[PDB]
């Protein structure tokens, strides 16, 4: 008589299986073949748990893990408990100081490789050989929100991953922008207190729309590009899958010749590009707020394996000065246009981690972790970087010793006469504990620099200049970027960021700094700033009507790169469709809109009024996944409701706001049969509409006409028609 | 052969596709016509590609 | 003494209120996702009100079964039948 | 002007789920014209406060509502609005 | 030509594939179609493929 | 119907500056010179000559 | 030269070593050819273009 039920329904299926199918579990127990050599390297510190007894710390076996010990069944807790006092002391210590910032946060296990080797731009190993797999940790993350604030807030993302190389770990810290909100890292504690909660009351939480964050806007207007995508649908992504990543910085790339050239990282989704809309992306942190760590982990258990592409934009030495905006300057884009993103390799995310603390929580990332065959450049605000990612780790992981905490352990060897952290676990048997020494024949030794396996040495760069601190004047340009951005983007895609700006403003309580940002918004562009000060009930003056626009940047009207849905690559495997159930479900209905779906890789997750079952017209017995309250439109790309008992649900108000507010979220709709009657509520017309699937069945071309609207991932063309609908 | 509908349906219907080399870069746009040899992109200027170059082309959408 | 309670809340609050903790239950209950979890919480809310489990139970679509049924309720609590 | 916000999405819904919520809610002069996406009767209807304008007597009857914080009787009604 | 027997089986059984490039990426769906210099790869929409630019074919199941 | 030679022609002729995107990504800037079957004459500063299977793509400075 | 050497390999049943042109190394057994592909085997039938094969390495001496 044990505490598990009798079928085994507790313990999942150690096999891929869509969300919902399954309780979700640790990665080496759903998934114990995927491997790898960090993931083997880690099997010295991972603990099971059947078939062992249960003792103290120590190695004690316990008896009663129920009671304090006491003198007598009811008098006092004796202080000789000392299985009480370690069980609770180790709770009492559990928690560790949160990041300062990317606090928020959701990772996975995964791979790289090259394409082709690339020994002729760089030495870096890893990138040597397209038979080289290399280990990867990559957690994405928000920013400014706490570590249990929501997914699905409007903010920058990071995008981190660490390669474990065999020349060293490298660390690409980057985020899902290509610019950054500040010039020099010397502002970045005043950034990050203006957007962070305010300190008087602590309020809000992982958001933007607050006096100080836009005060500091208005009167810093380098913020400008970058606050420009954080307001677009850039902000508030789909899915960790679906969004682009950048190192940002102008780093360099080194040869075995130490030949320098310059690069800019990118990682592109092969899962193609989707983000949510605002009204949806904001109900959606509160109907689930780990909306997206959520849907990373099913993902993977899933078998729809996260894939992007690393790209670099490349530009040599002597084009430095070419482009009218500094390369050095973060907060200015490199068109694609002018310089195009090479595809090097791929990285694949395909296992989840088995503990989120042990794995997740303590991993540092820190983008001054190269190797040979990359170094930095001046650019002002990563020269600050290199400072701040390895001091916080003394206070946030407690010492010196934070790279020997398991998964940020090296995979290659690591030698040297480093001594003594708090939590040290290495024992050094070395003799001596300095260099030159020769009590040990002076090991381990220094290397000279070479084509592979050789020291680091950094590039050769020559400095002139005094020392001064001063922002270059080459920096001193922050309109043209943002123009450039938004004449990229869609007619819909600017409603969004309009809409973005006005909504954020409109909880800036002194109205004063709706004004100055308004007025910024006019340096960029004078449709926007209307928009935007419509919206605000502002009228912009004949002085700010007159403002000259900012130059093309370097002769672009637009660039398509820039735009999320310019040219759409929205992909449909690995999305949900919600299957609106009634007690009656018409079996062959369902049979082919499974099946079809099921083709192409995309979920389903049945719904009704209630849990349980319900049966088909055939007696196929269908089990509900959750309520139509339990997993709103929200969660889903589509809504399907076959035929069947309408009647059952006709009047019901959640099934028909379940439509009426994915309507409203533009996503796809699809009813057969009498479930066309639904179209009353949407204020659709009997003649039909765009992006309302319908027909007597769900056939062959009743489906395709539905996947083809999931391949446009949303219905832009209904924007005109959803003002009037209440939801 | 086969080529050739594909090409003249995606310009016909000025449908974005995307288009991807064998230097690992993708180029987007309008086909705006082709040639034994070459396929003519539309952006900001008009871009000749040389098919040899072409490793897949991509349209945005069904034709 | 685990139930009675429980049943000494559940009797002292208002028709509106116990819909309210009806639906608080089968919410939570619904997104947990291993049933038989589900099925033993309902059982544990049969030994504090009858009324209460089957409201639930309808909800995640469960039969209590004729053993549930005639569970006994708790006692009073000190010859208590509500608390306002 | 009720013209300017009758065929306001947001405007509607927001009376919608402060229905759905049972809160009480207070329409004067046109504003009644409301009620109808409320799904209420032309009758009246308790936790409705209504009148040609607002009075002496339509805000005590408001501020008595809110005396007793929300409008239990609602809930066998609110099943049939879609918020 | 062993090519065409093999791609030919491919498509009829319309087993899913997948393409490896000579630039290194893998690309995956049903074959729709194929000539002398291309195939066409279905999955949401159909994509042109330039068989210069394919390393490999490798299908999700023996044939 | 070709297109290449009226192409790189127009180019040529009005001697407008382009840049030229080789197969393993490199770009190179000129004016056309003069061309052949087989390669390009770029004149940058100096007169350098490009073979056409190495070429990508080519990209006029204005339309 | 090209069909010497591999009949001798497929009848012998040998393993070899195939390395492409992006520099990937792939290996099993050479089952047919083709003017045009090999078919590869070890887990699964696989089919390789010549035009992106750089070299076959026998792991062992043939005639
Ligand atoms: C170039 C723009 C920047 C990018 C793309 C960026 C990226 C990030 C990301 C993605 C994280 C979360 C790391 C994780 O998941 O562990 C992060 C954390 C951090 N960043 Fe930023 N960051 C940027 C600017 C800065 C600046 C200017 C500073 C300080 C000058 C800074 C200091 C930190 C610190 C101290 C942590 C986390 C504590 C730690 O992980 O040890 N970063 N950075």
């Amino acid at each position: 008589d044990s505490l598990a039920p009798e079928d085994g329904s507790h313990r999942p299926a150690a096999e891929p299986t869509p969300p919902g199918a399954q309780p979700t579990a640790p990665g080496s127990l759903k998934a114990p073949d995927t491997r790898n050599e960090k993931l083997n390297s880690l099997e010295d510190v991972r603990k099971g748990s059947e078939n062992y007894a249960l003792t103290t710390n120590q190695g004690v076996r316990i008896a009663d893990d129920q009671n304090s010990l006491r003198a007598g069944s009811r008098g006092p807790t004796l202080l000789e408990d000392f299985i009480l006092r370690e069980k609770i002391t180790h709770f009492d210590h559990e928690r560790i100081p949160e990041r300062i910032v990317h606090a928020r946060g959701s990772a996975a296990h995964g791979y790289f490789q090259p394409y082709k080797s690339l020994s002729d731009i760089t030495k870096a190993d890893f990138l040597s050989d397209p038979n080289k797999i290399t280990p990867v940790f990559v957690r994405f993350s928000t920013v400014q929100g706490g570590a249990g604030s929501a997914d699905t807030v409007r903010d920058i993302r990071g995008f981190a991953t660490k390669f474990y190389t065999e020349e060293g770990i490298f660390d690409l810290v980057g985020n899902n922008t290509p610019i950054f909100f500040i010039q020099d890292a010397h502002k970045f504690p005043d950034f990050v207190h203006a957007v962070k909660p305010e300190p008087h009351w602590a309020i809000p939480q992982g958001q933007s729309a607050h006096d100080t964050f836009w005060d500091y806007v208005s009167l810093q207007p380098e913020t400008l590009h970058n606050v420009m995508w954080a307001m677009s649908d850039r902000g508030i992504p789909r899915s960790y899958r679906t969004m682009e990543g950048f190192g940002i910085h102008t780093f360099r790339l080194i040869n075995a010749e130490g030949k320098a050239t310059f690069v800019r990282f990118h990682w592109k989704p092969l899962a193609g590009k989707a983000s949510l809309v605002w009204d949806e992306a904001q109900k959606l942190t509160g109907r689930d707020p780990d909306f997206h760590r959520r849907e990373l982990w099913e993902a993977i258990e899933a078998g729809d394996f996260p894939e992007y592409e690393l790209g670099f934009q490349l530009i040599p030495e002597e084009d430095e000065f070419k482009f009218d905006f500094d390369l050095l300057d973060p907060t200015k884009l490199i068109p694609e246009e002018l310089v195009p993103v090479q595809r090097v390799g791929k990285m694949v995310l395909n296992r989840n981690p088995d503990n989120f603390f042990a794995e997740n929580e303590q991993a540092a990332f820190h983008p001054g972790h190269i190797v040979p065959g990359l170094d930095f450049t001046n650019d002002p605000l990563l020269q600050g970087r290199l400072f701040s990612y390895t001091d916080t780790q003394i206070s946030r992981l407690g010492g010196p010793n934070f790279h020997e905490i398991p998964i940020n352990r090296p995979t290659c060897p690591y030698h040297n006469f480093q001594r003594d952290g708090m939590h040290r676990m290495g024992i050094d048997t070395n003799p001596a504990n300095y260099e030159p020494n020769s009590i040990n024949d002076n090991w381990p030794r220094e290397t000279p620099p070479g084509p592979k396996r050789g020291g680091f040495e950094s590039y050769q760069e020559r400095v002139e200049g005094n020392k001064v601190r001063e922002r270059s004047p080459s920096f001193g340009e922050y309109y043209s970027h943002p123009r450039l951005f938004w004449l990229s983007q869609t007619p819909f895609e600017q409603r969004h960021i309009v809409d973005g700006f006005s909504f954020e403003l409109s909880k800036v309580v002194r109205p004063y700094i709706r004004e100055r940002v308004v007025d910024q918004l006019a340096h960029i562009d004078l449709t926007l700033a209307q928009a935007v000060a419509k919206n605000l009930g502002i009228e912009l003056t004949d002085d700010q009507l007159n403002i000259t626009p900012p130059p093309d940047v370097n002769g672009l009207k637009k660039d398509p790169s820039l735009s999320l849905y310019a040219i759409p690559d929205g992909d449909v495997k690995g999305r949900v469709v919600a299957i609106l159930l009634n007690d009656e479900v018409r079996s062959a209905d369902l049979l082919a809109i499974l099946k079809a779906l099921k083709a192409k890789g995309v979920h389903a997750k049945l719904l009704y009024s209630r849990m349980g079952e319900v049966t088909a017209d055939d007696g196929t017995v269908l089990p509900i996944a959750a309520t139509f309250a339990g997993a709103p439109s929200l969660t889903v790309d589509a809504v399907i409701v076959p035929c069947g008992n309408i009647a059952d649900i006709a009047d019901n108000g959640d099934a028909n706001y379940y439509l009426m507010e994915a309507y409203k979220h533009l996503k796809p709709i699809a009813l057969a049969g009498d479930a066309r009657k639904f179209k009353a509520t949407i204020k659709i017309a009997d003649q039909g509409e765009e992006g309302i699937v319908e027909a007597d069945s769900a056939d062959g071309s009743f489906m395709d006409e539905l996947l083809t609207l999931m391949a446009a991932h949303r219905v832009w063309s209904r924007i005109p028609k959803i003002d009037k609908i209440p939801a | 052969s086969l080529q050739d509908p594909f090409l003249n349906a995606l310009r016909r219907e000025r449908v974005p596709v995307s288009i991807y080399l064998v230097n690992g870069i993708k180029l987007q746009g309008q086909i705006e016509s082709f040639d034994q040899f070459v396929i003519l992109l539309k952006n900001t200027v008009s871009q000749m590609v040389y098919k040899h170059a072409i490793s897949t082309v991509v349209p945005s959408r069904p034709v």
